[PDB]
């Protein structure tokens, strides 16, 4: 009271100096249970794939993708891009998901990548500058290497450039510039090729199952796992109900919310009541315990006797003497009654040891 | 294949009058015992709005064309379901996404993708003589569709599809927005005991479904049902129903919410002088 | 192609004219330990 004065003598009275505020502990966050997954399982891991000139297309929209599972597992050779990162994925939401599967060889891995020149890179498939998402490429010798030679497997050679994210079924034969008329022989070679994986192959022409997976945004339908906390009552609490945050205590509430309404706000618009949409159950939000301290001295010049006075806090739980004012600490409440001197309120007066 | 349909006698739009309907909740906050005022886009009190006739006695089929402008309000009054779906789009041929809704006898299908859709698509159920049972036979809507984005079908279910005799006895009220790139669509049920009127009083719609479809709707249609039992566009029968079409538009509104948490009445802005 | 140049690339903040000497490799997730392979990747990166 003194700093607050801006003075070293204080005159006998009472004086507002701080504000006491009970601080929030174990902030928690609650969203809606995790149970629409869209097949994801047998997008990336199926029985076989297309050839790379005739990439299956795939679209995503309206699903909960956690990209932690990918990442964490540890089993796929390839993870690497530019423009995202690993972690803080996924807590961004895209509009779509665009996924092209295919396999190529172990050399073919460099040359699948913005910014990179090369005949796949130009004949089979390549990417815009402003790509946007990456490509996941994992070894498959146990499954695509067969033994005695696997020709399932075709990519364009021959070509006449491609536009990106571009799609020829076509393999309409290619000319060199005396015309073949469609006719296999001279100037006219044939515009595609095989791998013929083998099992004795090393890392350098081993088969390699790729995905790429690509997100637009230009409303947002597919977003992150946005995983919840644990549940907590009768404490001062930050809470972040389905993105609304707010600090305050819970409790049980007897309201009866319509199976629409999710929060509750009552008179001068804030919010009262707010049902967690993992239980359905509605609760009461009331703030946490606060209020000003008063300083209560009988002047420097007589003593340095100091009494606390919270007003309008249930000081329960932090010569203490609760009112209907608040509660008073470091004077002795006594049962007579004189002349008031240091109005507290609500009947209550103090005087100069500090009685009340 | 869709074959257009003949015998429908020309006659000029019905216009009706609407006592305090077409009200629904603003958000999804729950009041209890307070007023609250809220702009948003509402249908005007005692407006008018188009009635839409289907009754034997021509058969009065009315599939005619509907604008969008900025949202619509659908009552439809019936006694044995005719009305089927809507439809949702610009172009209405196959050049641009549209929207689908059709009950049909089993289940509820919502698809967001791209029709051919013919100038009159319908229902139709086959009302056997030899045994009774109502069934559903006729689809005829949409030829087929290369790209498609957004499917849901719900899950299976009985109706009972035959026609009964006398007064109506249902009402369903529902109301379709678009803005911010979020198709709402509101629904409310509600039993009458009228045989042509739209009925007084209050009734809140509550939310039905928000869809995250991002498409623009200029240009709306209704799709009915016909029963069976001529040619293929002389011998057919609409059956008896009606529905009312209202426009919405942004308005001021005063709402009164009771102890139990719904909307008990409203009261406009720009209505009459007592009101504001 | 000049490589004499080096900027940090992957790290974990940083306060205001805060200096960090130190390329101690960066973990993004089974820990690797201080080797090069996967879950970490060396932090500094080559303009050329
Ligand atoms: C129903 O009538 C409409 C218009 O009267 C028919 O639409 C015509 O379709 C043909 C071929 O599909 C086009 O060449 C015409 O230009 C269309 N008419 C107009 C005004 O655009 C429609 O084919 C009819 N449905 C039938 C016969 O099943
Ligand atoms: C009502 O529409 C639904 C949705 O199309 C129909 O359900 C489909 O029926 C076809 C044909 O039997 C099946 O191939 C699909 O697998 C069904 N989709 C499902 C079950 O999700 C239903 O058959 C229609 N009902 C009637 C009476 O025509
Ligand atoms: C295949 O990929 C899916 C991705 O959803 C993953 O869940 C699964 O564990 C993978 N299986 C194998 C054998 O790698
Ligand atoms: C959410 O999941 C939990 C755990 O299975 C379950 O107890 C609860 O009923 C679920 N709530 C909803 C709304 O699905
Ligand atoms: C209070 O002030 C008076 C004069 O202002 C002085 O004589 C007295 O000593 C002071 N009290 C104390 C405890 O110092
Ligand atoms: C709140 O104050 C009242 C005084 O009437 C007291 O009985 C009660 O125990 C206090 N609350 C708590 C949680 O201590
Ligand atoms: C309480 O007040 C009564 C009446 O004034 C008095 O007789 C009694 O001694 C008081 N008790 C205490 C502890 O002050
Ligand atoms: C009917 O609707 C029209 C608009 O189409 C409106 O001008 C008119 O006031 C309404 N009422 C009557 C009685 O015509
Ligand atoms: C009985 O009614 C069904 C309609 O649900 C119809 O398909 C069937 O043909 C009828 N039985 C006979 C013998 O016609
Ligand atoms: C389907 O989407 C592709 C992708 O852009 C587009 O080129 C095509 O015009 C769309 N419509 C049809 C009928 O393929
Ligand atoms: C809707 O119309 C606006 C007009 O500015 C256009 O920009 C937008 O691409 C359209 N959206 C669709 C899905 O056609
Ligand atoms: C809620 O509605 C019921 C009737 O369903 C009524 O009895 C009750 O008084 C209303 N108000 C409440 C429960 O606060």
């Amino acid at each position: 009271t003194k700093c607050t004065l801006k003075s070293f003598t204080v005159e006998k009275g009472i004086y507002q100096t701080s504000n006491f505020r009970v601080q929030p502990t174990e902030s928690i966050v609650r969203f809606p249970n995790i149970t629409n997954l869209c097949p994801f399982g047998e997008v990336f891991n199926a029985t076989r794939f297309a050839s790379v000139y005739a990439w299956n297309r795939k679209r995503i929209s309206n699903c909960v993708a956690d990209y932690s599972v990918l990442y964490n597992s540890a089993s796929f050779s390839t993870f690497k891009c530019y423009g995202v990162s690993p972690t803080k994925l996924n807590d961004l939401c895209f509009t779509n998901v665009y996924a092209d599967s295919f396999v190529i060889r172990g050399d073919e891995v460099r040359q699948i990548a913005p910014g990179q020149t090369g005949k796949i890179a130009d004949y089979n498939y390549k990417l815009p500058d402003d790509f946007t998402g990456c490509v996941i490429a994992w070894n498959s010798n146990n499954l695509d290497s067969k033994v005695g030679g696997n020709y399932n497997y075709l990519y364009r050679l021959f070509r006449k450039n491609l536009k990106p994210f571009e799609r020829d079924i076509s393999t309409e034969i290619y000319q060199a510039g005396t015309p073949c008329n469609g006719v296999e022989g001279f100037n006219c070679y044939f515009p595609l090729q095989s791998y013929g994986f083998q099992p004795t192959n090393g890392v350098g022409y081993q088969p390699y199952r790729v995905v790429v997976l690509s997100f637009e945004l230009l409303p947002a339908t597919v977003c992150g796992p946005k995983k919840s906390t644990n549940l907590v009552k009768n404490k001062c609490v930050n809470f972040n109900f389905n993105g609304l945050t707010g600090t305050g205590v819970l409790t049980e509430s007897n309201k009866k919310f319509l199976p629409f309404q999710q929060f509750g706000r009552d008179i001068a618009d804030t919010t009262d009541a707010v049902r967690d949409p993992q239980t359905l159950e509605i609760l009461d939000i009331t703030p946490c315990s606060f209020g000003g301290v008063s300083v209560i001295t009988p002047g420097t010049n007589t003593s340095n006797q100091v009494a606390v006075l919270y007003q309008d806090v249930n000081c329960t739980e932090v010569n203490v003497f609760q009112t209907r004012a608040g509660c008073l600490i470091g004077a002795e409440h006594v049962n007579n009654s004189y002349e008031c001197d240091i109005p507290i309120g609500a009947g209550i007066c103090a005087s100069y040891s500090i009685i009340a | 294949q869709c074959v257009n349909l003949t015998t429908r006698t020309q006659l000029p739009p019905a216009y009706t009058n609407s006592f305090t309907r077409g009200v629904y909740y603003p958000d999804k906050v729950f009041r209890s015992s307070v007023l609250h005022s809220t702009q948003d886009l509402f249908l005007p009190f005692f407006s008018n709005v188009t009635w839409f006739h289907a009754i034997h006695v021509t058969k009065r089929f009315d599939n005619p064309v509907l604008p969008f402008n900025d949202g619509v309000y659908f009552a439809s009054t019936e006694k044995s379901n005719i009305i089927r779906g809507w439809i949702f789009g610009t172009t209405l041929d196959s050049k641009t996404q549209s929207l689908l809704i059709v009950n049909n006898a089993t289940n509820v299908v919502i698809k967001v993708c791209e029709f051919q859709f013919c100038n009159d698509p319908f229902l139709g159920v086959y009302y056997h003589k030899n045994n009774k049972s109502w069934m559903e036979s006729e689809f005829r809507v949409y030829s087929s569709a290369n790209n498609c984005t957004f499917e849901y079908v719900s899950q299976p279910f009985l109706m009972d599809l035959e026609g009964k005799q006398g007064n109506f006895k249902n009402l369903r009220e529902f109301v379709f927005k678009n803005i911010d790139g979020y198709f709402k669509i509101y629904s409310k049920h509600t039993p009458i005991n009228l045989v042509r009127d739209l009925p007084q009083g209050f009734s809140a719609l509550e939310p039905l479904v928000d869809l995250p479809i991002g498409i623009n709707i200029t240009r709306f249609q209704t799709l009915l049902a016909l029963h069976r039992s001529g040619d293929s566009s002389s011998g057919w029968t609409a059956g008896a129903a009606a529905y009312y079409v209202g426009y919405l538009q942004p308005r001021t509104f005063l709402l009164k919410y009771n102890e139990n948490g719904t909307i008990t009445d409203a009261v406009d802005c720009a209505l009459d002088p007592l009101s504001e």
